[PDB]
DNA sequence: TCGCCCCCCTTCGGTGCTTTGCACCGAAGGGGGGC
């Protein structure tokens, strides 16, 4: 059945017109599925035969449907797509198991021909032109258009969806206690009344449907425990993801790695410590997806251990809207974070991982901050709240940070959580100069069209050096003049630079980095004892600073 | 009524920004908002076949308890056409700041009663979201002057002068000036005789259709220089950059003589005696300080911009300027909310403060260079929002070299 | 040989700075998942 809905307006882009690409050839098995498909479409109003006065055409192909019986009629729409309007998607998000409540009754409907029941603009119909080929030459092809909206086109999703939250809205608002979570054409439907009362509603909601040309077949009808949703499977007390089948290889390319921690990060949703870091890195500088890479050794025991969590049976709850949410985080190790979200201990809603590096220095404190600020987003698109936190970080530590950090920052209501290792600063800056340590004036140079330079410092001590490097940058070299006075000095010192750059770095107390250079600052950082750094304007003859100056030139 | 023809900026299109997620709590506000809205006729549903989108929030300011709907128009702000080519503008009196008492009024509501260009009205699309998901986003137009819209002060303008016109006669010493949604209504009499004249100004509107500001305290802070009996070499070097950067900002500062009283390679920690040649070029220099500098005058013709640098235990120092160097205004911000703990919610609410001065001192709002992380500042900035307007920002990484402002 | 959506990880290129590389950030490539 075609709906009886008004059509959607829908124009080109200004100045363009409508596709002209031949059709490509395509076995008999796929034509006669056409033909079938096609000649009952036409039969249904779902498509017109058109002729020569229509100037356009589009190639049309077949895949195969999950239940492998059916075939899927898909239209290469890709240059009409290009020169139709833009729209604004209304689909905003993906709806998630962890964010439904317990419900007494459930069933799941899909709506049949979804697409195919929503009649498409008049004026637009004519751009949709296509042809199907039947063993390619003994015949030209027969040339029809849509009446409704095509698999292919770039318009067909909104419009389905947005047609769809119309029909709908007369059942939710007469029916306000009946949760129906709308998912393109699929309807999960929940309930706390009887099931007897419960199917009385169904199959309202589904006579309703009906009458606006949507039918519900009764083999895509789940009525029973488990239920198939959005990859999931539904218990009334708990949920599932559907299997996840990881590739076994004995050689591994760039797409099959690639396909492996896509799988991984599905999976970290409801398996707890999950890490693709190692695997990730694989990828770097690779140059094609056919290229083999051997897995290194980190790589290995990163997958073994990913295998081992997935060995064990797993399940998210449901939400419980009168008790608190809880997130609590693990550090993992080089920039990997890990959480959890629940409200009853041991019962998680669903979990996570973070794992992003951004920027080229950063610290365990803002990496946390990150993993803080996701799941925050997160739990307010699933539950509309931000949870409680369980974090593994002291509040002295915590303090410290938004303190001597020169940006805004903050976490919300959080508790301490004891489970190691913890975050923490790795070294401190003084605040004061530190008296009976000794005091090195710094400066690096580099000459930027020779890419040579040098470093050195001078000291109230007496004592001075200076290192030449070659391909460097004017940057580099007082990152170096920098590491060389950590290099030649005690547990305790007093640093001068008048590199603004180096001490934006430095202040903000980086523990890693995108470089080795600054990777190995930190280092000596962190074995120090105190450590109080200063900065001074450059070329204004300033003593130490003038002397050490004097002295790389 | 008959619509004013409004049009967009040459080559440009409307604004296309998606939706954020929002609570539970201001998602059903909106949804009760828009829905009275819609039977109303100030808005209608509407399809994807209009691409444009400008993201929507609410807001609750406590001592009034009821939601309040913010759309984030700044980008459709942007792009809609100057009505200073069509001389429509709003002009800003330069009394306001003198007043020592200035309430703002929210009268945003007068607007829904004048119809928008049919043909302008697609540039105004939003889309309420939905909590998991559970449904598509629902997307709604304006058919009337929009909230937030910088051509709805425009337009209904003359309007509103014929609004006020009784009540600015009945009270030639009081002063009115329109910014956006608001009225910044300044006046000299005692705190409760002017609270008694703002009810009255209430009602007068109320037939057709917040807390009190002080510009009278809005003390400008200047650069200070540290007093103390002994001088480390680090003291005096911390005293010398700080005073080669003011270098920039005042006129005839010199350091020479400081400069290189640090003569050699010595220790931070060693107490040097300041020279009579010293103490000489310091006073001088901290009197350059004391006193404003000359030469800067405010531009209507270029944007103002605020810095903000946060300096610790609820303090947060700010500038406005124009050009690099000259600030209009130097000052400080500091709040008590007595929890004592959250930076954002402190620079949420200087933020609001700084941009309600621009307004009285100068009727638009700074951009704002933030000392936040984007993603720090996108994840809680809208709890701690109490304007009906918004101003622009952009956020900047810049560590202190000198503590410059304190 | 198709469409729309969300997620993560890598790569690339535009922007602006009192720069000469550097850090930031949005967009596009790949992958997962949904219909
Ligand atoms: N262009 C395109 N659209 C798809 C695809 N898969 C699903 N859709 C869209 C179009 C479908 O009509 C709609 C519902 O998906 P279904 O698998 O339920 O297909 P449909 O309802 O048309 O047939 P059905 O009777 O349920 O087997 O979602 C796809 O692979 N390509
Ligand atoms: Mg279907």
């Amino acid at each position: 059945p075609i709906s009886p809905i008004e059509t959607v307006p829908v124009k080109l882009k200004p100045g363009m017109d409508g596709p002209k690409v031949k059709q490509w050839p395509l076995t008999e098995e796929k034509i006669k599925a056409l033909v079938e498909i096609c000649t009952e479409m036409e039969k249904e109003g779902k498509i017109s035969k058109i002729g020569p006065e229509n100037p356009y055409n589009t190639p049309v192909f077949a895949i195969k449907k999950k239940d492998s019986t059916k075939w899927r009629k898909v239209v290469d729409f890709r240059e009409l797509n290009k020169r139709t309007q833009d729209f604004w998607e209304v689909q905003l998000g993906i709806p998630h198991p962890a964010g439904l409540k317990q419900k007494k009754s459930v069933t799941v409907l899909d709506v049949g021909d979804a697409f195919y029941s929503v009649p498409l603009d008049k004026d637009f119909r004519k751009y949709t032109a296509f042809t199907i080929p039947s063993i390619n030459n003994e015949t030209p092809g027969i040339r029809y258009q849509y009446n409704v909206l095509p698999m292919g086109w770039k318009g067909s999703p909104a419009i389905f969806q947005s047609s769809m939250t119309k029909i709908l809205e007369p059942f939710r608002k007469q029916n306000p206690d009946i949760v129906i979570y709308q998912y393109m054409d699929d309807l999960y439907v929940g309930s706390d009344l009887e099931i007897g009362q419960h199917r009385t509603k169904i199959e309202e909601l589904r006579q309703h449907l009906l009458r606006w040309g949507f039918t519900t077949p009764d083999k895509k009808h789940q009525k029973e425990p488990p239920f198939l949703w959005m990859g999931y499977e539904l218990h009334p007390d708990k949920w599932t993801v559907q299997p996840i089948v990881l590739p076994e290889k004995d050689s591994w390319t760039v797409n099959d790695i690639q396909k492996l921690v896509g799988k991984l990060n599905w999976a970290s949703q409801i398996y707890a410590g999950i890490k693709v870091r190692q695997l990730s890195k694989l990828l770097r500088g690779t140059k094609a997806l056919t290229e083999v890479v051997p897995l290194t050794e980190e790589a290995e025991l990163e997958l073994a251990e990913n295998r081992e969590i997935l060995k064990e049976p797993v399940h998210g709850v449901y939400y419980d809207p009168s008790k608190d949410l809880i997130a609590e985080i693990q550090k993992q190790g080089q920039g990997q974070w890990t959480y959890q979200i629940y409200q009853e201990p041991f019962k998680n809603l669903k979990t996570g991982k973070y794992a992003r590096m951004k920027g080229a220095h950063t610290n365990d404190v803002k990496q946390l901050t990150e993993a803080v600020q996701k799941i925050a987003t997160e739990s307010i698109v699933i539950w509309g709240k931000t949870p409680k936190f369980k974090l593994p970080i002291q509040k002295e530590t915590w303090e410290a940070w938004w303190t001597e950090y020169w940006q805004a920052t903050w976490i919300p209501e959080w508790e301490f959580v004891n489970t190691p290792p913890l975050v923490k600063l790795w070294y401190q800056l003084e605040k004061e100069p530190i008296i009976g340590a000794e005091t090195f004036y710094v400066d690096g140079a580099a000459n930027r069209e020779t890419k040579l330079g040098k470093a050195g410092y001078v000291t109230d001590r007496g004592r001075q050096k200076v290192v030449p490097l070659t391909d460097t940058t004017n940057q580099k070299t007082e990152l170096q003049a920098i590491h060389l006075a950590l290099q030649d000095s005690g547990l305790e010192v007093n640093i001068v630079t008048d590199s603004q750059y180096a001490l934006g770095i430095i202040q903000a107390q980086p523990d890693k980095s995108e470089s080795e250079l600054v990777s190995q600052i930190i280092e000596q950082l962190i074995k120090k004892e105190k450590v109080y750094l200063a900065w001074v304007p450059a070329h204004k003859g300033i003593g130490g600073n003038e002397q050490v100056d004097k002295l790389v030139s | 009524i008959e619509t004013v023809p409004v049009k967009l900026k040459p080559g440009m299109d409307g604004p296309k920004v998606k939706q954020w997620p929002l609570t539970e709590e201001k998602i059903k506000a909106l949804v009760e908002i828009c829905t009275e809205m819609e039977k109303e006729g100030k808005i209608s549903k509407i399809g994807p076949e209009n691409p444009y989108n400008t993201p929507v929030f609410a807001i609750k300011k406590k001592d009034s308890t009821k939601w309040r709907k913010l759309v984030d128009f700044r980008e459709l702000n942007k792009r809609t056409q100057d009505f200073w080519e069509v001389q429509l503008g709003i002009p800003h009196p330069a009394g306001l700041k003198q007043k020592k008492s200035v309430t703002v009024l929210d009268v945003g509501d007068a607007y829904f009663s004048v119809p928008l260009d049919k043909d302008f009205r697609k540039y105004t699309a939003f889309t309420i979201p939905s909590i998991n998901n559970e449904t598509p986003g629902i997307r709604y137009q304006y058919n009337v002057l929009p909230q937030g819209w910088k051509g709805s002060p425009a337009i209904f303008q003359s309007s509103m002068t014929k609004i006020l016109e009784p009540f600015r006669k009945q009270n030639p010493d009081i002063v009115i000036y329109q910014y956006m949604d608001d009225l910044y209504v300044g006046s000299d009499l005692e705190i409760g005789q002017h609270r008694t004249k703002i009810e009255e100004l209430r009602q007068h509107l109320l037939r057709w259709g917040g807390y009190e500001l002080h510009p009278d305290k809005w003390t400008v802070q200047p650069i200070v220089l540290p007093e103390k009996d002994s001088w480390t070499v680090n003291d005096i070097q911390k005293l010398v950059g700080k005073l080669n950067w003011a270098s920039q900002i005042y006129a005839g500062i010199k350091v020479r003589q400081l400069s290189k009283l640090l003569r050699g390679t010595k220790a931070l920690t060693e107490v040097v005696p300041l020279t009579e040649e010293a103490e000489l070029e310091l006073a001088e220099n901290r009197e350059i300080l004391k006193e404003p500098v000359h030469g800067v005058y405010y531009d209507p013709s270029k944007d103002l911009i605020a810095e903000i640098q946060k300096q610790g235990q609820g303090q947060w120092t700010y500038q406005i300027y124009q050009e690099p160097f000259k600030n209009l205004k130097t000052g400080k911000y500091a709040r008590m909310k007595g929890a004592h703990t959250n930076d954002v919610k402190q620079l949420t609410e200087a933020v609001q403060k700084i941009a309600t001065e621009s307004i009285v001192i100068w009727g638009k709002t700074p951009k704002f260079k933030l000392p936040i992380q984007k993603e720090t500042w996108e994840a809680w900035w809208t709890e701690y929002w109490q304007a009906t307007w918004i101003p622009e920002w952009e956020f900047v990484n810049t560590p202190p070299l000198v503590k410059l402002w304190y």
